[PDB]
Order: C-alpha cells, then sequence, then structure tokens
C-alpha cells in the first residue's frame, strides 16, 4: 500500500484551522473500522498517537484534534491550533504492513521578529590548538527564511562555514540559527575585520555584527 | 504503568551486525504483538516488523525493506537482530506495543536507541567558550566528536530559560554543535556561567566556564 500525505508542510495562525490529508492507494476500511492512525511528533521524542481508527481520540488528547474519512481518503483537523502544536504529523495504516505516510511539518505563525545577532571571536583555547572558529548566533526570529554571509576583510568566505537551524520553538514560535566559520590560526591572524551578515524579512538591509581582531 | 526501554544501540561498522533489545513492564507481555519502527535523522518513521502474541504462535512478519532483520522475544524482552548493516540503517530504533485484544497498537513507544552505521571512530569533543569580544548572550562550541549524541546544559540546568542548543552537523566524519544562553546583564560577568557538555560514547564530561576577555 501507498499512503500519500499532503501537504508536506503548512503554516497556520494561532487559533485557526490546520487541515492535513492522507490518501491510501487502496481502502483501509474493514466492515467495522477504518484502520488509519494519526501521530504527533516533537523533536527528540517518540511519536504520540492522537487518533486511532480514523476518528477516535486517544485518552487525554485535546478536543481540538479531530479525524475524519473512510476508504482511501482521510483528514486530520486541528482547530483551534495552539502554540504547542508546532510539530510533524504522520498518518499510518494501522494494520497489515503498517505503512506510514511521509509526514507533515506544521508551523504555527506568529508576529515577525528580527533575529538577535551575536558574534564571537575564537577562544584562546582553540587558538592554542592551531584552529580558529568565529561563531554567530541569530536567535529568536520569525519568519523562518534567513540568509547568512561571512566576510573576512570584506572578502566573502563559504568554505569552512557550518550552519545549523533549530526547529520552530514549541513555546514562542520563533526560529534560531548558528553559523560557525572555521579557519586555521594562521589565516585568522592574517586578517582583521570579521563580519556576520544576515538577510531577513524584518530588514531591507543586512543585519550586521562585526569585530576587528587587532582591537581585541 | 506501561514501560518500554530500548537498548543496544551504538556505533557499528558497515557490513556489521547488531542486536537491539526492548525491555517491557506494566502489562501482560505474552498477549501482545510487538513492533519495531525506525527513523533516520530528519526523516519519516518506518515500520520494520513485529512478533505475534501467544494466541498467534509467536510468529513474525517484516517490512519489504528488511525481510536481513530478525525479531524474537523472552517470555519480558523483545529483540531485533540486524545483519549486514549499511548507511540507510542509521536511525533511532523504537519498540512499540502492537495489537493485543483491543488496546490501540502504537500507543506506547519506548524512547528509542540510536544506531550509527559508520567506519569513523569514536572521538571526544573539544569544548570552546564563546565570550563577547541589558541581556547578554554567551555560548559554547562543541567541536570534533563522534558519534552522536552530546548533551549541553547551562549551570547544571539552573539556567533553563533562553537556551538554544543547535542540531549537530556532520563534516568530514566529525560532528559540530553549539549552544547559546541569554542571561540578564546582572548575572554575568558578575557571577559565573558554565556550559556542561557530556559525550557518553567517549565517556567525556566537560564543564567550561565563560570568562570575560
Ligand atoms: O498478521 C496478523 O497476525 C494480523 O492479525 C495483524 C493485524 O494487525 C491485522 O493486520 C491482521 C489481518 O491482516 C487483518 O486484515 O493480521
Amino acid at each position: 500500500i501507498v499512503l500519500t500525505q499532503s501537504p508536506a508542510s503548512l503554516a497556520v495562525s494561532l487559533g485557526q484551522r490546520a487541515t492535513i490529508s492522507c490518501r491510501a492507494s487502496k481502502s483501509v476500511s474493514s466492515s467495522v473500522n477504518s484502520y488509519m492512525h494519526w501521530y504527533q511528533q516533537k523533536p527528540g521524542q517518540p511519536p504520540k498517537l492522537l487518533i486511532y481508527l480514523a476518528s477516535n481520540l486517544e485518552s487525554g488528547v485535546p478536543a481540538r484534534f479531530s479525524g475524519s474519512g473512510s476508504g482511501t481518503d482521510f483528514t486530520l483537523n486541528i482547530h483551534p491550533v495552539e502554540e504547542e502544536d508546532a510539530a510533524t504529523y504522520y498518518c499510518q495504516h494501522s494494520r497489515e504492513l503498517r505503512t506510514f505516510g511521509g509526514g507533515t511539518k506544521l508551523e504555527i505563525k506568529r508576529a515577525d521578529a528580527a533575529p538577535t545577532v551575536s558574534i564571537f571571536p575564537p577562544s584562546s583555547e582553540q587558538l592554542t590548538s592551531g584552529g580558529a572558529s568565529v561563531v554567530c548566533f541569530l536567535n529568536n526570529f520569525y519568519p523562518k527564511d534567513i540568509n547568512v554571509k561571512w566576510k573576512i576583510d570584506g572578502s566573502e568566505r563559504q568554505n569552512g562555514v557550518l550552519n545549523s537551524w533549530t526547529d520552530q520553538d514549541s513555546k514562542d514560535s520563533t526560529y534560531s540559527m548558528s553559523s560557525t566559520l572555521t579557519l586555521t590560526k594562521d589565516e585568522y591572524e592574517r586578517h582583521n575585520s570579521y563580519t556576520c551578515e544576515a538577510t531577513h524579512k524584518t530588514s531591507t538591509s543586512p543585519v550586521v555584527k562585526s569585530f576587528n581582531r587587532n582591537e581585541c | 504503568e506501561v514501560m518500554l526501554v530500548e537498548s543496544g544501540g551504538g556505533l557499528v561498522q558497515p557490513g556489521g551486525s547488531l542486536r537491539l533489545s526492548c525491555a517491557t513492564s506494566g502489562f501482560t507481555f505474552i498477549d501482545y504483538y510487538m513492533s519495531w519502527v525506525r527513523q533516520p535523522p530528519g526523516k519519516a518513521l518506518e515500520w520494520l516488523g513485529f512478533i505475534r502474541n501467544k494466541g498467534n504462535g509467536y510468529t513474525t512478519e517484516y517490512s519489504t525493506s528488511v525481510k536481513r532483520f530478525t525479531i524474537s522475544r523472552d517470555n519480558s524482552a523483545v529483540y531485533l537482530q540486524m545483519n549486514t548493516l549499511r548507511a540507510e540503517d542509521s536511525a533511532t530504533y523504537y519498540c512499540a506495543r502492537d495489537i493485543g485484544y483491543g488496546n490501540s497498537p502504537f500507543a506506547y513507544w519506548g524512547q528509542g536507541t540510536l544506531v550509527t552505521v559508520s567506519a569513523a571512530s569514536i572521538t571526544p569533543p573539544s569544548v570552546y567558550p564563546l565570550a563577547p569580544g541589558s541581556m547578554v548572550t554567551l555560548g559554547c562550541l562543541v567541536k570534533g566528536y563522534f558519534p552522536e549524541p552530546v548533551t549541553v546544559t547551562w549551570n547544571s540546568g539552573s539556567l533553563s530559560s533562553g537556551v538554544h542548543t543547535f542540531p549537530a552537523v556532520l563534516q568530514s566524519d566529525l560532528y559540530t554543535l553549539s549552544s547559546s544562553v541569554t542571561v540578564p546583564s546582572s548575572t554575568w560577568p558578575s557571577e559565573t556561567v558554565t556550559c556542561n557538555v557530556a559525550h557518553p560514547a567517549s565517556s567525556t564530561k566537560v564543564d567550561k566556564k565563560i570568562v570575560p576577555r
């Protein structure tokens, strides 16, 4: 069997309706039950069963979660969505070959928020080992889309840049990003201006944090 | 009440073999099917197979993708024997209580056990303090370790609010992660802020103080 979950991603305003669809290649309805499960999964956790047999709430699951459908076509509805509902959702055929759908990442929308940007020079202990990383945190921003560029004395560098983004926060609905420029000690010490530049919706021009190595 | 605990996950070489276990309590083990499900990092869940209950002759069934793996049980632990491990097998592995006599299957899941299939060797992290060159952001850079995971707290958990710990990213077979904490200007540098890093795979525990330049 093939289970096709759509959309793969959606954003919904706090207190509004989230509608997630799951279509099976064949009917999963017996003469009594429709064998469709819906799960919620948060980062670092096993999946949580929300809906069993298409339309039933597992014990303790809030009323805002609702499932419907029969045969090949199923729908998970969440209304009104809460901040904590920021998660990935899965449908699954709950018998036979127990096929999972591909998942749907739900974003809870919030007001725009500019990133709080902080830059950090290499630590004295990293330098002792002959390496040099410059770190930039871009924290608690919204929306998710963000672009970061590193410049060394005005010359953009991409090699040796490592980027990581958090999942949407479950409580304040923001995103955060970390960008680490790794260089050798010798290159670090050959240049002065080190600049983290961020392009985000909240600003028409790059958000810039900088330090000069010989001012340290 | 009901409990499921996965164990046996670790770093394993390609072509290698591993057996994972799942420890159960709080219900009549013998009456339940038991399933194994995996999840590659950032990917969808994948059902792997189950072992049937007494009433159905303790027989097993597997997904097309692993029909290579073997499931068994001690009548109260359930096992997953994995052979000829490869890259695609790297995942968190879960056991879940499947069907009994009416209770929902996949309501109860363990915390999972992380399997990493790689030739790269276990390596401890280097931990670097990130100090600035009304509210102040400090951080730690955790660099050069393998495999996952590492955990980071600030002031032994005392600083819980305003923490961001970033997903690890692999580069040339070594992981890097970072964590930031934002504290009132009244706490630092007046008093001390420490990141506490642990890497159980290398038996490393490092506490790095963030001292002003
Ligand atoms: O294979 C079985 O033992 C089992 O009973 C497991 C159930 O979940 C269900 O799939 C059943 C039949 O397939 C019902 O169609 O087979």
